[PDB]
């Protein structure tokens, strides 16, 4: 399963 | 589908917060999901987010946004207990302590209708 993160900036 | 509370449980929610924000002290956790039912605004790809403390909700919205390629016509609205933020100028480390969930996530939703 996905636990990665996107930066949002 | 099921929402990210529902594939993950609380007390995995309570320990994923607590570790990132070890890892990442200038950065926000951020859930962010398309409203229940929308159809006009596509899909993200990816659920959980990290947001620079700076970052300030129209900031935000410009963001998500482009990240969705919306036509700059298109309505938007991000919501963040079920309603839209209108202190757009404050930056989303205040967002958090006052709106996070019991998780220590701060969860928004996305709509194109009637915030």
């Amino acid at each position: 399963e996905d636990e990665t993160w996107e930066v949002l900036e | 589908e099921k929402t990210f509370k529902q594939r993950r449980t609380f007390e995995q929610r309570v320990e994923d917060v607590r570790l990132i924000r070890e890892q990442h002290p200038t950065k926000i956790p951020v859930i962010i999901e398309r409203y229940k039912g929308e159809k006009q605004l596509p899909v993200l790809d990816k659920t959980k987010f990290l947001v620079p403390d700076h970052v300030n909700m129209s900031e935000l919205i410009k963001i998500i946004r482009r990240r969705l390629q919306l036509n700059a016509n298109q309505a938007f609205f991000l919501l963040v207990n079920g309603h839209s933020m209108v202190s757009v100028s404050t930056p989303i480390s205040e967002v958090y302590e006052s709106e996070k969930d019991e998780d220590g996530f701060l969860y928004m939703v996305y709509a194109s209708q009637e915030t």
